[PDB]
């Protein structure tokens, strides 16, 4: 197992542009998978206002979508204005 | 298609561009998508050579939405009626189409 | 006011030269001229995208075309648009037969082609006033996220351009 | 107006109206002439632009003779024979129209040639406008 | 036209009323002459191969009639599965359409005359 | 050619014709199309002789151009309806730039005057990969396009290249410029019956790649160039003379060999269409496409030519090109005129 | 405004072309209008050609240019909701990249012939 | 836009003129191919611009590589012509006949 | 199993068999040189395969049966028939000289084979670079025209460089009365018949063309008769060569796959050899053609595919 060892410190020694590039490529594919915030840059693309979502029709049926713009119902920010 | 592939494996990988009334980036709207929305749902598995003749109308004011051809044509013998106008001297311009007046917003 | 009309008649005149097929060294600068007048009209109608993006991509094409065509295929004596007089015929023949197509066509066809007073008031036919998307960055942003089939045969095609290319050069 | 201008080899029969009959037939000619001399010129050039214009010139003056002599002669022939309704008319006038081929380009087997294959030809063209062939038929089965 | 028929379901080799057609029998003559075509491809492949036609290569010789005969089969029960549904969408168009397309009701020998044309 | 290449040039010429017969977006057949052209063009130059590169700039200057007036059709697509897929209530214009640009892209007779010269520059192994599998996709989208398309460009492109590719095979004397020509003619028949019933031209497409794929692999097998170099087959593998002598002559079309199916169901669905004396035309200019096949058979297999001394060797040594792809294509092509309603 | 400010820039430096020309004095003569090299009139015509050295790296130039301009949306398409499908067509594109070019890096042509 | 869409109508049968025609070089041919890449990018560009259709944006990038690669790869090709040969002009091709 | 681009993708790339004992020598002179002595010697003492002077019968020798076959099967010209009459009404020079070298280049074949294979070197007594010198003092001497030699100049264009050149070219150069002396020392009495102005003509022409032909692209070592009689300073000089300028130095492991795929079968080896031009030297006609053909399928071995023979002796012909 000296072999590979080796030629990474034979590499890094000579020529360290495609190791710490390769280094920087490998931690660039690895690091979203190890990183909790992954999931939040699509509730980032969710939750930013970008064009009218418009008001529905009501028949008195569905109590999760408000009336107030203001009331604690539907999806709050408390992980975006505090966090 | 020839080899179904897409309609098989039930992916749509060209075909959420296919027409000018597909979705599009952050919800906005081509000129011409309800035209070209009922068109299509005028042309709904009907068939090309009896939808030719059976949505011919809604594809004839897409057309005409789409190219303005005798939109154009209308505005054509409107601006040539008013170069004719202004050199009779019997229109007087509105200070409206002037611009000479307070706009409202 | 008749901006993009004026550049699509020098749009024609420079294709029009390229077309009457000068030395290619030569023909490189009115391609390129027309590419600055193609930017322009994008950047004049709208896309402010798409003109600087193919600015970038022609400019950059069109350098190493120059290149090639001043190494490779160069001739001791060239010709260019003033050299040659059957070209310079066929350039002031063009010029005289665009100048008589428009002088026909505000004349045969009586509809919204070409009016002296009436042209450039149907160009921009609808954009959002309210919106906040409008530019065309944001559509060619979507070949990433819903359009993923035209990055995935372009890449492929440029992985292959890079193998056909050693492969022919070889 | 070409094709509309084209089409009074067939609203009027042979027998009548023969100069606009025989002007349609060579211009009929001069086009086929034309098109075959570019092809001509495109495939096989001259040394000289100023020989290439007469080769265009032989090859056109050639094809308008042919479809100038055609046509009068099967307008002479429906005169003589005063029956419109028949193919030996057309038969006669492109064994003329072959003769005058071969005699333009100087060789009597294929002016036998042009006459019998463009006899043959006219026959078969006004056998199937008598009968109501169709040349490029829509598809509709 | 069999691509834009409804209820099409698309690149499907064999669909569900495939089953509901008689399937072929082994003893049919287009696989007796698959069988013989894959005995000729063996004999042809052999031949060029520079082999004895008959006695070499028994096991690609099986290989090519087998194969053949189950390539045959299964095309001969998609093909009789295209005519069938071409003899069904005629049938409903026959059934839908009887004033586009009606009952010729020819009239009898005694009632027609036929023009005699004599040869002497 | 290294084989990362090699695999990524064959998946590329693989994958364009896939793109071309899968998607509906008509720049993106295009783009399938240029895939096409990309992948064949190092094949052209990898064997390095200065015909190569030269028949490699005639294929890249015509296709090239073919795939750019198809292009206009597909941005005039887009300015007369909207959308990109050629629907019904379209300009002939468009549609006629379609099929004299898919007609170059083919090699139909107004067009046809690259393909002999691309030919003759190239090596054998890829006059298979141009000549069968090359010409499946602009065909597809011509087959996908095909109420659209006017059957009077159709029926005269349909009668110029069934008389020049009867023209042009007679004087010419070598094998790949030969059989560039007959399938000149091939594609004429396949080009014939296009609006009528592209079932029929899938069909005649078929039969065309299993009767000239092996016939293209019996070339390999001995790299015959020539007429004469196809006439010294009896002393280099005399055991292939009678499947290439059905195979030359079922590639001519005479019965009870498959080639006659072809012309038989393109005068059924024509006669069914009412066209008579243009179908007639046809078949009667279809028999010079036996004039060069049976001088070609009377070189290779009807009369032993003069050998060289030479060839004795070829005699001596042993011979495994033989592939059992030819054989099986080459016996499914030459007997299956019994199995033509299957074959339907 | 930029097409005034671009004309007004065509202006400057026109109006410095013909004070560069036609204010200082000139006399012109056959060995003064001579093209220069090294002091010796050219051995061949200086248009002769130039049998190129950088060929396939130059159309690798080429090329990568067509890639960084399918790169130049990715700032807009950072922002959209598909984020795991743009960062993978994103990554398998300059995987892409990255491959192509190790192997014109292995295949040693960036050297001149 | 009808004048503008036809005047770039007429730029593209200009350049089909111009590559339809060979006068000395097959590089202004080939610069008369790249005038096509260019005048069908303005004309996809004008069309998406004013039918608005913003969902087609990526087509005319797929125009500008896929058709500036294949120009890229005639242009080697023609580095290839002038290496095999030493000239590079059109009557010099005529060895295929 | 066979070497195609599935076996060579898994490792079996020639760089690994190519070491500084891998060379392709060629040893070379005149009629009766030393050089079957020499190339033993070489081939014993640098552990490379002693391939020999490939005659007429060097193909049936080679693949097949191994017995040498008759005078009109792998022959229809014989040395000592063109020994006794030269200038010959049937043409029995060119179809020795052009037999000889298809046989030669099955010969080049079969060594750069086996060195492409095992990586061990190999001899080649009078080779294909080399058998232009034959024919050409054949038409210096008068023996046949200028319409042969322009078909094995073509002949010669088409096989030579599809090939790669000998690394070593070992020339035994020797006067032509000790030309003489040795020929008639041997005692054949039809290759004493020779004359000595076509000994002298292949002598000088070897010394005016094939030595600049080679000298400028490969390594060619230069000896007398005297000093390579001793071969243990030929195969040192041989061994402590530089082996710097060649065309052996610029081709890499896919051009030798390809390479391999071009040798390895034999059908695109001999193509080239028996392309049709119709001199009548040559020319087999179509009776004669058939006739050998019908009595060589009749040869015991050679009936069918190798291998596959059921009246030799060849088991397993029921599954197979
Ligand atoms: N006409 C003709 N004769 C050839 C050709 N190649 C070889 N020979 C003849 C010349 C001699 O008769 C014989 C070659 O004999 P060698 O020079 O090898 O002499 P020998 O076998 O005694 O061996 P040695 O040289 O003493 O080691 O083959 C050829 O291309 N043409
Ligand atoms: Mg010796």
């Amino acid at each position: 197992a000296g072999r590979i060892s080796a030629f990474l410190k034979n590499a890094w020694a000579k020529e360290p542009v495609l190791v710490v590039s390769f280094s920087v490529w490998g931690l660039a594919i690895i690091m979203p998978m190890i990183s909790p915030y992954t999931k939040y840059a699509s509730m980032i693309n969710k939750a930013t206002p970008y064009n009218y979502p418009v008001p529905v029709r009501d028949d008195g049926n569905m109590p999760d979508v408000p009336s107030h713009p203001q009331d604690p119902l539907g999806p709050s920010l408390d992980w975006l204005k505090n966090l | 298609p020839f080899l179904d592939i897409q309609k098989k494996l039930g992916i749509s990988l060209d075909r959420h561009f296919m027409f000018l009334s597909a979705e599009q980036p952050y919800k906005n709207a081509a000129r011409c998508h309800a035209f070209e929305k009922e068109w299509i749902e005028c042309a709904h598995g009907i068939g090309g050579t009896r939808a030719k003749k059976e949505c011919k109308i809604e594809f004839d004011d897409f057309e005409e939405c789409l190219l303005r051809y005798k939109t154009m044509r209308r505005m054509h013998d409107i601006k040539k009626q008013r170069e004719k106008l202004m050199k009779e001297g019997k229109y007087t311009p509105p200070p409206h189409h002037s611009g000479r007046e307070e706009p409202r917003p | 006011n008749n901006y993009i009309f004026v550049l699509s008649s020098l749009f024609l005149v420079g294709c029009l030269g390229l077309a009457l097929k000068p030395s290619p060294i030569y023909g490189g600068l009115g391609l390129i001229v027309s590419g600055f007048v193609g930017c322009l009209m994008v950047l004049g109608f709208g896309g402010s995208f798409l003109g600087l993006m193919v600015f970038l991509i022609y400019l950059g094409g069109m350098l190493v075309v120059f290149g090639y065509t001043t190494a490779m295929a160069t001739e001791e004596y060239p010709e260019t648009w003033g050299s040659n007089w059957l070209i310079l015929g066929f350039l002031v023949l063009g010029v005289i037969m665009e100048v008589f197509l428009i002088c026909v066509l505000n004349y045969y066809d009586e509809v919204g082609v070409i009016n002296l007073d009436g042209l450039g008031d149907w160009l921009m036919y609808e954009v959002d006033d309210v919106g906040v998307m409008l530019e065309g960055g944001i559509g060619v942003a979507a070949m990433y996220s819903c359009a993923t089939w035209m990055m995935v045969v372009a890449g492929w095609s440029l992985f292959a351009g890079i193998f056909i290319i050693i492969e022919i050069t070889r | 107006m070409v094709k509309r201008f084209f089409e009074s080899y067939h609203e009027v029969p042979d027998g009548t109206q023969c100069h606009r009959k025989t002007y349609i037939t060579t211009a009929l000619g001069g086009i086929c002439g034309i098109i075959g001399s570019a092809y001509s010129v495109s495939l096989n050039p001259a040394d000289s632009t100023l020989e290439a214009v007469a080769r265009v010139g032989r090859y056109t003056f050639t094809a308008a003779a042919i479809g100038a002599m055609f046509g009068l002669t099967t307008c002479v022939s429906a005169q003589v024979r005063e029956k419109p309704d028949d193919p030996l008319n057309y038969f006669i006038g492109g064994c003329a129209g072959g003769l005058t081929l071969g005699a333009r380009t100087h060789s009597y087997g294929t002016a036998a040639m042009g006459c019998v294959y463009m006899g043959t030809a006219a026959a078969l063209f006004k056998i199937g406008k008598l009968e109501g062939w169709e040349l490029f038929p829509t598809p509709k089965v | 036209m069999m691509n834009g028929r409804p209820g099409h379901e698309p690149l499907k080799f064999l669909p569900d009323e495939a089953r509901s057609l008689p399937p072929p029998k082994l003893n049919d003559p287009r696989l007796v002459y698959m069988g013989l075509l894959g005995y000729c491809t063996g004999l042809m492949d052999n031949m060029l191969r520079m082999r004895p036609v008959m006695r070499a290569g028994l096991h690609r010789q099986l290989l090519f009639v087998t194969s053949f005969v189950f390539a045959g089969y299964f095309y001969l029960k998609r093909q009789n599965y295209l005519y069938a549904v071409k003899d069904h969408d005629m049938f409903g168009y026959i059934k839908l359409h009887p004033e586009d397309f009606p009952e010729k009701e020819k009239k009898t020998y005694a009632e027609i005359l036929e023009p005699f044309h004599p040869v002497r | 050619m290294n084989p990362i290449t090699l695999a990524i040039i064959y998946f590329t010429i693989f994958l364009g014709p896939v793109i071309t017969m899968s998607s509906t977006n008509l720049m993106l057949m295009w783009v399938g199309l240029e895939f096409s052209l990309l992948a064949i063009i190092p094949m052209l130059i990898n064997k390095k002789n200065p015909r190569s590169t030269e028949a490699a700039t005639k294929y890249f200057v015509t296709q090239a151009t073919a795939s750019m007036i198809i292009l206009l059709a597909i941005v005039l697509n887009y300015k007369q309806l909207g959308t990109w897929m050629f629907q019904q209530q379209t300009n002939g214009l468009i549609l006629n730039m379609t099929l004299m640009a898919l007609s170059m892209k083919l090699g139909l007779a107004p067009f046809h005057f690259w393909l002999p010269e691309v030919t003759q520059g190239i090596p054998l192994h890829m006059g298979l990969i141009l000549l069968t599998w090359q010409k499946i996709a602009p065909l597809s989208i011509l087959i996908q396009i095909y109420p659209l398309l006017n059957s009077t460009i159709i029926l005269m492109l349909a009668i110029t290249s069934i008389f020049m590719g009867a023209w042009g095979g007679l004087n010419q004397t070598q094998m790949r410029k030969i059989m560039a020509y007959s399938s000149i003619a091939h594609m004429g028949w396949m080009l014939a019956i296009l609006p009528y019933n592209p079932s029929l031209t899938l069909l005649n497409l078929m039969i065309y790649i299993i009767l000239t794929a092996p016939m293209f692999m019996a070339l390999m097998l001995n790299n015959s160039m020539t007429i004469n170099s196809i006439s010294l087959l009896w002393n280099k593998t005399p055991a292939m003379l009678t499947m290439i002598s059905l195979m030359l002559l079922s590639l001519g079309g005479l019965p009870p060999l498959t080639g006659f199916l072809p012309k038989w169901i393109i005068i059924t669905e024509l006669m069914k269409n009412n066209c008579l004396i243009m179908a007639t035309l046809m078949a009667m200019m279809a028999l010079l496409n036996l004039f060069f096949y049976t001088r070609l058979i009377y070189s290779t297999s009807l009369t032993m030519f003069p050998t060289n001394n030479n060839s004795k060797m070829m005699t001596h040594q042993t011979k495994t090109k033989p592939n059992l792809m030819f054989s099986t294509l080459a016996i499914m092509s030459t007997m299956t005129l019994p199995l033509a309603p299957q074959l339907i | 405004n930029l097409y005034t400010v671009i004309f007004i820039n065509i202006l400057l430096s026109l109006t410095l072309i013909l004070v560069a020309f036609w204010l200082p004095q000139m006399n012109l003569y056959s060995e003064k209008a001579n093209p220069y090299e090294c002091g010796f009139d050219p051995t061949s015509s200086a248009r002769l050609p130039f049998s190129m050295k950088f060929f396939l790296v130059a159309i690798t130039f080429l090329l990568f240019d067509l890639e960084i301009a399918l790169l130049l949306p990715l700032p807009w398409a950072i922002q959209t909701i598909k984020t795991s499908t743009m960062m993978i067509m994103a990554f398998i594109l300059v995987t892409i990249l990255s491959l192509g070019l190790a192997y014109e890096w292995t295949q040693k042509g960036l050297e001149w012939t | 836009m009808p004048s503008t869409f036809f005047n770039l109508t007429m730029a593209f049968s200009l350049s089909l003129l111009g590559t339809l025609m060979f006068r000395s070089h097959l590089m202004s041919t080939l610069l008369c191919l790249e005038g096509m890449v260019l005048s069908l990018f303005i004309m996809t560009s004008v069309t998406s611009l004013n039918s608005n259709s913003m969902s087609s944006m990526p087509i005319p990038i797929t125009i500008l590589v896929f058709a500036a690669c294949e120009a890229a790869v005639g242009l080697a090709l023609l580095v290839k012509v002038s290496n095999t040969y030493g000239t590079d002009y059109v009557q010099n091709l005529n060895l295929l006949q | 199993l066979r070497y195609g681009l599935l076996a060579a993708i898994l490792g079996d790339k020639t760089t690994k068999k190519l070491h500084e004992y891998s060379r392709v020598i060629t040893v070379d002179g005149n009629i009766c040189s030393g050089k079957n002595k020499l190339a033993k010697e070489i081939a014993q003492q640098l552990g490379m395969k002693h391939y020999p002077e490939a005659g007429i019968q060097y193909s049936s020798t080679t693949t097949g049966d191994g017995r040498p076959l008759d005078i009109e099967f792998s022959g229809s010209c014989s040395l000592e028939k063109f020994y006794d009459d030269p200038k010959s009404n049937d043409g029995n020079s060119y179809r020795l000289q052009s037999w000889l070298y298809a046989s030669r280049l099955l010969q080049y074949a079969d060594a750069l084979e086996h060195l492409l294979s095992t990586g061990q070197g190999v001899v080649l007594e009078r080779s294909i670079y080399s058998d232009f010198v034959f024919l050409e003092a054949m038409y210096n001497q008068g023996y046949i025209r200028k319409q042969c030699v322009d078909h094995y100049n073509e002949i010669k264009r088409l096989t030579l460089p599809e090939y790669l050149p000998p690394h070593a070219v070992i020339y035994i150069d020797v006067p032509v009365p000790e030309v003489q002396s040795r020929i008639q020392k041997k005692g054949d009495p039809h290759e004493m018949k020779v004359t000595s102005a076509y000994l002298q003509d292949i002598e000088n022409a070897y010394k005016k063309t094939f030595l600049p032909k080679m000298s400028e692209m490969c390594e060619v070592l230069v000896y007398d008769s005297w000093e390579a009689e001793d071969p243990t300073k030929v195969v040192e000089d041989i061994e402590y060569l530089k082996y710097n300028k060649g065309p052996w130095l610029k081709q890499d492991d896919w051009t030798f796959h390809y390479l391999r795929m071009l040798v390895q079968d034999k059908t695109e080896v001999l193509n080239y050899t028996t392309i049709p031009v119709y001199l009548p030297e040559i020319t087999i006609g179509a009776h004669q053609g058939s006739r050998i053909y019908n009595s060589f399928r009749e040869l015991p071995g050679r009936k069918y595919a190798p291998g596959y023979n059921a009246e030799v002796g060849d088991k397993w012909i029921w599954l197979k």
